[PDB]
């Protein structure tokens, strides 16, 4: 924690390194789900399934 | 112009001088 | 007693205020300064090129 009338700590735009406001408050990362897309590679369906 | 082979990054003194010259923007 | 007080008054204003990384208030900027205040606060940066 920095100082205690603000707590809620946030950086660019989104990443917001806190939760909402807990009686303990104190800052300490993010990681609530991180994940991506997915592609097939074929070599044709005439040539293999 | 050539690559020098002591750099481990195999490029050339000129090239070398380009990566380093271009550098929220990255992060979202 | 020895004393003194002082008196100011308040107004509707439109700013962009800067914190730094702890939090303090850092700059507080005012629109009714000058033009280029306004041009570095549209511009989104504290540093302008020719
Ligand atoms: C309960 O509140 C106290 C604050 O006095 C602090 O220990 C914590 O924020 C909360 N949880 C526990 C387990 O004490
Ligand atoms: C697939 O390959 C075979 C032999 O190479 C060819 O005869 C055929 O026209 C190709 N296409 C399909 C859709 O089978
Ligand atoms: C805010 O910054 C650090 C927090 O890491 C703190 O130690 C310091 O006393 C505070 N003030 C300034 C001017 O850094």
């Amino acid at each position: 924690k920095f100082l205690p009338f603000q707590q809620f700590g946030r950086d660019i735009a989104d990443t917001t390194d806190a939760v909402r406001d807990p009686q303990t408050l104190e800052i300490l990362d993010i990681t609530p789900c991180s994940f991506g897309g997915v592609s097939v590679i074929t070599p044709g369906t005439n040539t293999s399934n | 112009i050539l690559p020098d082979p002591s750099k481990p990054s195999k490029r050339s003194p000129i090239e070398d001088l380009l990566f380093n010259k271009v550098t929220l923007i990255c992060a979202q | 007693g020895a004393a003194a007080y002082y008196v100011g008054y308040l107004q509707p204003r439109t700013f962009l205020l800067k914190y730094n990384e702890n939090g303090t208030i850092t700059d507080a900027v005012d629109c009714a300064l000058d033009p280029l205040s306004e041009t570095k606060c549209t511009l989104k940066s504290f540093t302008v090129e020719k």
